[PDB]
């Protein structure tokens, strides 16, 4: 069976330091295909964190497409590690990027690794 | 040995390797049959000098 | 040979290359050939003549 | 340390519009290594929609294997999203299927991702 | 837009028998990018199957960095196919490594895989 399928794939890592705005993480290309979206939380948040962090694209108003990330203390274990549940295919140049406001810590960091599948595509005959 | 692929992105880039092969080892020679010497197991020809890392 | 016929035509290239230092292979582009197929038909007439005296 | 690994991967993208019947989606190689199946819904279900997709394989006899979803009413965020949990190895040249049935929407539709490393190996040392 | 990337990926799959001991898995280098590890139960656990199985690294005191995995007969439809919520960076070369202890049930496997990015990045422009 023919079928045609994408054979470049992309990882993209970029780390933000928690302080409250917006940074320009990743920069998907038009047609890519996003396969995975996680976010890690590097340093051990304070208690009482009222810090808020999100996932999603520097076009949206609301940026909060991919993930969300709030209450770093209600379950800290599971609140370490975060996989966005969607995937995305780029109609146009996105840019993922991370809102996070309400910053009551610091020496918290968040690291974003995207995996992107690129547009192209080759002809598979099996 | 270089090894220099200019084909890289159908020849828009390029790339450039050095690769070696090459046996290194402290000499430390063992007795051929069983018989024990004064050099069956220890390093031929040197001493450690160890100090603090100050 | 009057077998079916199939012409092509090379339809005409699109979509957004690669920006700057990207890999040819980012954003390959498909060549597109289209065709058709002419097949032939068959038509014709005929005229009956009267009897050769008339 | 040296080990055996593969290093070739593809991406297989495949749309089916949420019509009763099995649709020919994906073809896998002998030999396949499928370690991410992802279905996302295309649309706005209408309430009380009794539809049932499922992911599986042709050759089996139930097409569930992948994925099931159910109700996609419930949730229409929760389940416009859904990957599979599962990774497999190809034994033979297998075709990933979606079986839709009871199928009461309109315009709805489904995209299934499919991420398989190929069986080529080669070797590493670090 | 720039960035850097990374473009080469592996995947590591090794397989083990489930008998207390620990196992050489999977081999990572320095700055490999660790994007996905799961592992899958093949084979019944028994009833009373008091088996432990963690993934985790060799030059740590709890090797179950990645995953832990009990009561396999509790439920055989979920803890069939386990995969880890955290993903990776290595700073130094490292060994993916499965302890499991109190294997009281027989021909029962596991299979580890292990999809990784490699350190290398190249820069991209979209």
């Amino acid at each position: 069976m023919k079928q045609k399928v994408h054979s470049v794939s992309y990882l993209a890592k970029a780390e933000f330091k928690f302080n409250n705005g917006v940074y320009n993480l990743v920069a998907l290309p038009s047609g890519a295909e996003v396969v995975k979206v996680s976010l890690e939380v590097v340093g051990n948040p304070i208690a009482t964190s009222t810090t808020s962090v999100s996932v999603g694209f520097e076009d949206e108003t609301t940026k909060n497409y991919f993930l969300t990330l709030d209450n770093l203390a209600v379950d800290d274990a599971s609140k370490k590690h975060t996989t966005s549940a969607k995937d995305y295919t780029a109609t146009s140049n996105k840019v993922v990027v991370a809102e996070v406001k309400n910053a009551n810590d610091n020496n918290v960091k968040g690291v974003l690794r995207v995996l992107y599948f690129l547009p192209s595509v080759i002809e598979v005959e099996y | 040995r270089f090894y220099i692929d200019e084909t890289v992105d159908a020849g828009r880039k390029s790339l450039v390797g050095v690769d070696c092969l090459l046996g290194v080892s402290k000499a430390r020679y063992q007795s051929t049959d069983g018989v024990v010497t004064p050099y069956d197991n220890q390093d031929y020809a040197v001493i450690g000098l160890v100090s603090d890392m100050e | 040979s009057q077998q079916p016929f199939r012409p092509r035509i090379k339809a005409q290239l699109s979509g957004s290359g690669v920006s700057g230092n990207t890999d040819f292979e980012a954003n390959y582009d498909n060549l597109e050939i289209l065709s058709q197929t002419i097949y032939p038909d068959a038509f014709g007439n005929s005229l009956r003549s009267k009897i050769k005296a008339y």
